[PDB]
C-alpha cells in the first residue's frame, strides 16, 4: 500500500467537495479530523503496478487563500487546484492558491482543474486558460456531478509521484451515478479546443 | 512488476490513525493533527 496526502484547494463554490464525494468508497470510509476541521477521503486506485491510495485533505469551510491552518498542508505531497468555469474570479485567484502550495511544500505535482464545464455558459473557456512553462502543472476539464474526466487528475499525479509515464489504471473506480449529462458534443469540442492551446504554450 | 517497496515505512515511522500522516519514529504527536501516536 502506496499512499500519498493530497491537499484539494481552490475558491469556494468551486465544487472541490462534490468533487471528492464522487469517489464511493471514500466517502464510506473517510475521516473527520477534529483538530483540524478536515475530511480525508482515502481514495484507493488500481493500476497496472497495483492499488494506489490517494488521501485527499477537504475543507469543511470557506477559508480564502491563506485563511487554512498549517496543518491542512503538512506533508502534502501533491496537490489539486480548482475553480469554477463559470467563475472568471475563481481562476483570477488560482495564482494566489499556487502560491500558497510552494510557499508551504515547495515542489510537489500539482494539477490544476476547472470544474462545471457541463454548463453550457461556460466563461472561462479553453482560450482564456493561461498555461504555464512548468511540468508541475498541468490542466483538465473536469464535470464533479457527471464524472466527467474525473480520473485524469489522479492518474497524472500517480504518473509523476511514481515516476513511470505508461501507468495505467486497469479499472474505474466505483463513483456515484451522475447527477447531470456531459453533453457529448460539447465535451468532443472542448477537448479539441484544449489540445489546440496546449499546443502553443 | 509491483511497487518494488519504493515507498516502504521506516522502521520508527508510524501512520497516523486520525489522518493518515505519516509520521517519524521522534514524534509523539502527529505533525499534522496532533493526534498521539500510540
Ligand atoms: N453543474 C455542475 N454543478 C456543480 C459541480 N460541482 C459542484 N457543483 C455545485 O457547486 C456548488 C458548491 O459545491 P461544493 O462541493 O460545496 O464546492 P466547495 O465549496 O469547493 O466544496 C454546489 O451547488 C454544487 O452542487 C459540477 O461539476 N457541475
Ligand atoms: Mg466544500
Ligand atoms: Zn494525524
Amino acid at each position: 500500500q502506496v499512499q500519498f496526502k493530497l491537499v484539494l484547494v481552490g475558491d469556494g463554490g468551486t465544487g472541490k467537495t462534490t468533487f471528492v464525494k464522487r469517489h464511493l468508497t471514500g466517502e464510506s470510509e473517510k475521516k473527520y479530523v477534529a483538530t483540524l476541521g478536515v475530511e480525508v477521503h482515502p481514495l484507493v486506485f488500481h493500476t497496472n503496478r497495483g492499488p494506489i491510495k490517494f488521501n485527499v485533505w477537504d475543507t469543511a469551510g470557506q477559508e480564502k487563500f491563506g485563511g487554512l491552518r498549517d496543518g491542512y498542508y503538512i506533508q502534502a505531497q501533491c496537490a489539486i487546484i480548482m475553480f469554477d468555469v463559470t467563475s472568471r474570479v475563481t481562476y483570477k485567484n488560482v495564482p494566489n492558491w499556487h502560491r500558497d502550495l510552494v510557499r508551504v511544500c515547495e515542489n510537489i505535482p500539482i494539477v490544476l482543474c476547472g470544474n462545471k464545464v457541463d454548463i453550457k455558459d461556460r466563461k472561462v473557456k479553453a482560450k482564456s486558460i493561461v498555461f504555464h512553462r512548468k511540468k508541475n502543472l498541468q490542466y483538465y476539464d473536469i464535470s464533479a456531478k457527471s464524472n466527467y474526466n474525473f480520473e485524469k487528475p489522479f492518474l497524472w499525479l500517480a504518473r509523476k509521484l511514481i515516476g513511470d509515464p505508461n501507468l495505467e489504471f486497469v479499472a474505474m473506480p466505483a463513483l456515484a451515478p451522475p447527477e447531470v449529462v456531459m453533453d457529448p458534443a460539447l465535451a468532443a469540442q472542448y477537448e479539441h479546443d484544449l489540445e489546440v492551446a496546449q499546443t502553443t504554450a | 512488476m509491483g511497487f518494488e517497496g519504493m515507498f516502504t515505512k521506516k522502521e520508527g515511522q508510524w501512520d497516523c490513525s486520525v489522518c493518515l500522516v505519516r509520521n517519524e519514529a521522534s514524534a509523539t504527536k502527529c505533525i499534522a493533527c496532533q493526534n498521539p501516536g500510540k
